């Protein structure tokens, strides 16, 4: 099927692996610990 | 052709907003209440300790 | 809103990244082969 | 530019918004929207502590979280009725699957030596068929390589293709004589039912991805 | 271990929390000697 | 203690409390978050023992 | 109708919905039910009259739906909150007991009982 | 071309066979639902979501047959 | 031509085989209903909605099959 | 010729569909007998259920049958 | 040539039959989940991971089948 | 031409063998789930046996698949 | 020539069908192994060697089928 076959595979894959590395760093350093702030804060209120 | 598909998407969002969005509202409300109630409970708890 | 805490276990993900590079190179050759008959 | 690049940017922008305006500047009480991304946090926390549980279970928790969220968003974006399917460019999802699979095989070989292939002796059996049970375990071990990718790929591909072909039939059903146009809404409703199912099975498949490539990672991290 | 013995041990465990009344504790106390007999002749008596 | 009792009554954000305000009132917040990321445990124990949690599994 | 009687108490001796844990998993009885006899395993039991629900920790026994719609439950002892920490200490002693000797079976029952209590 | 077109129409029919398995599949999930609910009178809060998950997964296998069927039939 | 006209009638027949699966499925759901209701004679009011749901879904797989049969029959 | 031949073949293929329905009817009836023997007293509730189940099982068979006839006659 | 292309599309149809098996399989795993849970409510958390694991592995045979279908169709 | 056609047809037919393997795998996992719910505590013993059982059942399916590839590619 | 070579390939494909029964066979044995072992906790020392025997024997019919498939294909 030509809609599932470009020959632009390496082009696709370049932007694709860039998005993966971007999201990996982005979640891990930014967005995951800001949820962990909510949790730790909730537990700190719980202790006090 | 694809306007039929868009009509289906419109119908899909219609079912979601009809049924799910009030349920999810209630769900979100329920948890929010529980978190808040725990939070305010903790505030009470330390107020007791002051008196103690 | 946002805060930044570095997560240093990106160096635990070294075989994953290495595999990505190998497949990246291999896909270059695959793309060139598919742009040929 | 490249269509693929443009939609990867759109995915990135979707993901950013869920942690930068969903919240009320990190209100402790919790906003209705921010409750959603709490539940996602908890169900992958409790899933990947369950799968790759052990001394290290959280060291691969960011990776399993961005493998969830990528697929979770990319099975909503790919289902918009005028959108370029990154995922139905199967080669990216399959390439990612092969990458993780190879990165498990390399990780396993490195961590557990050339006795990594002892993983593929799963049970005591008489010694002349111990090597046999390695061959037809390893054959299935890199059948997991292509199963993981093709599972998701097939689901997404089948949904869009099913809907569009049936849409094309119902277009011409309502383009012929009006007495068939009347009582012609029921095939549209069939596409609607399929679309309802396709959203469900896409979120289910995203969860199934992240548990299975946790199971393979369980094997890779802990030998047996 | 008879079926009723099986239940018995479970019951004994259940009297363990510590808020329990004296009568409960009394129901767990017992004192008996099964004295075996034969023919006349008596094999020795021994506590349950 | 009297003054502190008065402080809890007359000042307490708790319907709109910000984690930024708690980070400001204790650097313990950021210390623990950072220590958890450094430790590589993304389940903070006790959280689910006095708050809920949900899961599909 | 439910008749729940114990060798030292009489509890429920109709009742709307009753949930019983038996060697067949869990059985629920509402109105007429097939008039089986099933042995009750060491248990957490719920008895519901209307929507009100009362929770009993049951030492196992026997359950018999009678063909006249009488749920005869008989078991050695029980409310749930009353049974409820020291017992958790006791299981440590019981683990020691598995080591030495009939005591093994006894201790095994103890492991079942702590596990069941911890479960609720 | 008449040969190839005839081959398509036959092949479409062949693909249709696959649906039969899914049909039995749906039933197996629902049979379990009915049986389980009969056991507990009360499990249903837990079990009913499991049934929905089960329906979707079985049905999905069915859709794979259907899309191949339509690839030959229409395509 | 003759080949195409033949192919329609052949392909239609092949499709009909698939429908058999749905039939067996329908029966399985009803079997669970009867046995279930027997095991607790008051489960019926809860279970009967579940039963009709299961019937409809199982039947639906059959419907899709039969549609493909008619498409080959008249196309 | 070939088109007429195809009618006869096509009809034959459709007859295969009936096998499932036969099994189906039986499964419902097996459950009826099992149920009756199981409760002794469910019978009055179960009998209308059984009739419904029979009818629906049979109906799937009827659809197979009408396609078989349709290809043969027309 | 036409024979080759005809055979390709016929062969595609034939492969699709395999999928039916996987659909029944998927259902069987879910039937077990529902039955297990109903037979012991407390088992559920232990069983749910095993259930999903079993679902996937069951599904995998179907994906092998589907891959042959796609090899013929697209290739 | 005919030979090329034949390998493609044969590949289709061979794929059907997989059907059985899918049912097989599911039966192994089904028994696992049933077993663990029955025992609460068998799982430590049973789980290795289950993985063994999975492998053997699956292996039969792989035999079908390799025959399919031997026809199709070969 | 072409027909004979073709007939080898077709015959091999048809032969591959038989293997499926042995796959199901292995599972039926293993299901009983799991079920039995779950019933007793202690039958297992007797039952495990019996099960391996059962596996081999059920497999053997499949292997005979596989041999014929190879004889058709290569021979």
């Amino acid at each position: 099927m030509p809609q599932l076959v470009p020959f632009y595979f390496m082009n696709q894959l370049t932007y694709g692996f860039l998005l993966m590395i971007t999201l990996l760093i982005l979640f891990s350093q930014f967005f995951l610990p800001m949820i962990l702030r909510l949790y730790v804060s909730r537990l700190f209120i719980s202790k006090l | 052709d694809e306007s039929i598909l868009l009509l289906t998407f419109l119908g899909f969002t219609g079912l979601v907003a009809k049924y799910l969005a009030p349920a999810y509202k209630d769900f979100a409300d329920a948890r929010m209440k529980k978190v808040s109630d725990v939070l305010n409970a903790s505030r009470n708890k330390h107020v007791e300790a002051v008196k103690d | 809103m946002l805060k930044r805490f570095p997560t240093p276990i990106l160096k635990v993900y070294w075989p994953f990244f290495v595999a990505g590079a190998a497949v990246y190179y291999g896909m270059s050759k695959a793309a060139d082969l598919s742009s040929n008959t | 530019l490249t269509t693929f690049s443009l939609y990867t940017i759109i995915v990135l922008l979707v993901i950013t918004s869920l942690y930068t305006l969903t919240n009320n500047n990190n209100k402790i009480i919790g906003s209705r929207w921010l409750i959603s991304q709490e539940a996602i946090y908890d169900t992958i926390m409790n899933m990947t502590k369950g799968q790759i549980g052990g001394k290290n279970w959280g060291l691969y928790f960011p990776m399993i979280f961005t493998l969830f969220m990528f697929i979770f968003i990319a099975n909503l974006i790919s289902m918009i009725p005028y959108s370029f399917a990154l995922s139905a460019h199967l080669v990216f999802i399959i390439s990612l699957s092969i990458v993780i699979w190879l990165g498990n095989t390399i990780l396993g070989l490195y961590k557990h030596g050339w006795v990594f292939f002892s993983l593929f002796v799963p049970a005591g059996t008489p010694l002349p068929l111990v090597p046999l049970l390695v061959i037809i375990e390893t054959l299935s071990y890199f059948a997991r390589a292509i199963s993981l990718g093709l599972r998701l790929g097939s689901n997404i591909l089948a949904g869009h293709l099913l809907m569009v072909i049936l849409a094309g039939l119902t277009f011409n059903f309502m383009l012929i004589n009006l007495f068939t146009l009347v009582f012609g809404f029921v095939p549209l409703a069939m596409i609607l039912a399929i679309m309802m199912l396709e959203f469900a099975i896409g979120i289910i498949q995203g969860y199934v991805w992240a548990i299975l490539t946790a199971s393979y990672l369980k094997d890779a991290v802990y030998l047996h | 271990i008879s079926y009723a013995a099986y239940l018995n041990v479970a019951a004994q465990a259940i009297r363990s929390t510590e808020l329990q009344t004296a009568s409960v504790l009394n129901r767990s106390q017992t004192d008996a000697f099964y004295t075996q007999y034969k023919n006349a002749s008596e094999p020795t008596p021994i506590t349950k | 203690l009297q003054s502190t009792l008065d402080n809890i009554q007359s000042a307490r954000p708790f319907d709109e409390l910000t984690v930024d305000d708690l980070t400001k009132i204790k650097p313990e917040i950021d210390a623990k978050v950072e220590e958890m990321v450094k430790k590589g445990k993304w389940d903070v124990p006790g959280y689910k023992d006095r708050f809920g949690n949900l899961n599909v599994m | 109708k439910l008749q729940f009687a114990l060798p030292h108490e009489t509890l429920y001796s109709e009742v709307t919905q009753v949930n019983l844990p038996a060697k067949s998993g869990r059985i629920g009885v509402l109105a007429n039910h097939v008039p089986t006899v099933e042995q009750l395993l060491p248990g957490v039991v719920e008895v519901m009259e209307g929507s009100n629900s009362k929770k009993f920790f049951i030492s196992g026994g026997f359950a018999t739906v009678q063909p006249d719609s009488q749920l005869c439950v008989t078991a050695i002892e029980a409310p749930l909150e009353s049974f409820s920490e020291n017992i958790k200490n006791l299981l440590a002693e019981a683990k020691k007991n598995v080591s030495s000797s009939r005591e093994a079976a006894e201790a095994a029952i103890q492991v079942e009982v702590l596990e069941n209590l911890q479960s609720v | 071309m008449q040969l190839v077109l005839a081959a398509k129409y036959i092949g479409a029919g062949i693909s249709t066979i696959g649906l039969l398995g899914a049909g039995i599949g749906i039933a197996i999930v629902f049979a379990a639902l009915i049986n389980g609910v009969s056991r507990n009178p009360s499990i249903k809060d837990t079990v009913f979501p499991m049934a929905i998950l089960g329906f979707a997964l079985s049905e999905a296998t069915g859709l794979f047959c259907l899309m191949v069927s339509f690839l030959l039939l229409f395509g």
